[PDB]
């Protein structure tokens, strides 16, 4: 089974806590990676 | 939260940034930002980076499947092409970020069904002459796949009649 998601499903996750944890290991790119 | 289960994507994706510096060879200006393979890790990245509409003219974002370089020369791109839309100056503030996000959702959500395997990635070019957004596919002569991706993409973007969409092979782009 392929993992397919519609837009409403995806948008529902934008602001859950797991989606607000800053990713680890990001490069320092000024005004691109918001620190 | 310590037991939360993320929602897996079909593919692992890499987000790239391009900085305009004409003193350097083109690929030297590419920067990998990060890779992800869940819905929540997509949003965690998106939520911590600048909007396309706020990038300096001459810069790009690209989202490509892991292992595909965001350039024509990659084995998975060299025989391929792009479905391209071009915006005008007014549309940067009103539509660029919305169209780019919708493009990202089409990619990570595998919205092209049995043709999503022909998708390589997508690119947003922030340009003074007109911003561009495109989905890159792997084979310009996979015409069933190219048709399906183009038709669904245009529907998902909800383009007005004034913003048209067309496909071009990378071979033709490179030769202008
Ligand atoms: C996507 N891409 C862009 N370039 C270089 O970047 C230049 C500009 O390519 P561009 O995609 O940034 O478009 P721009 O709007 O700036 O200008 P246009 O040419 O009028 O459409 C190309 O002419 C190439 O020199 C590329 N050069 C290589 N080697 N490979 C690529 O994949 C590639």
């Amino acid at each position: 089974e392929k993992k397919r998601y519609d837009r409403e499903f995806l948008l529902g996750f934008q602001f859950i806590f797991a989606s607000m944890q800053k990713p680890e290991g990001l490069p320092h790119i000024s005004d691109v990676v918001l620190d | 939260p310590e037991h939360y289960i993320k929602h897996p994507l079909q593919n692992r994706w890499a987000l790239w940034f391009f900085k305009n510096d004409k003193s350097k060879t083109w690929q030297a200006n590419l920067r990998l930002i990060s890779k992800f393979d869940t819905v929540e890790d997509f949003w965690a990245l998106y939520n911590h980076i600048q909007l396309s509409s706020n990038l300096m003219p001459g810069c790009d974002y690209s989202l490509f499947k892991d292992g595909i370089e965001p350039m024509w020369e990659d084995e998975k791109n060299k025989r391929g092409g792009r479905w391209l839309i071009t915006l005008n100056k007014q549309q940067r503030r009103s539509d660029l970020d919305r169209f780019w996000l919708e493009t990202l959702l089409c990619l990570i959500g595998e919205s092209f069904d049995d043709y999503s395997d022909d998708v390589c990635g997508a690119v947003v070019n922030v340009r003074a002459k007109g911003d561009k957004i495109a989905i890159w596919t792997t084979e310009c002569e996979n015409r069933e796949a190219v048709t399906h991706i183009g038709r669904v993409y245009k529907e998902r973007l909800g383009l007005p009649p004034k913003i048209v969409i067309g496909y071009q092979s990378h071979a033709d782009t490179a030769t202008k």
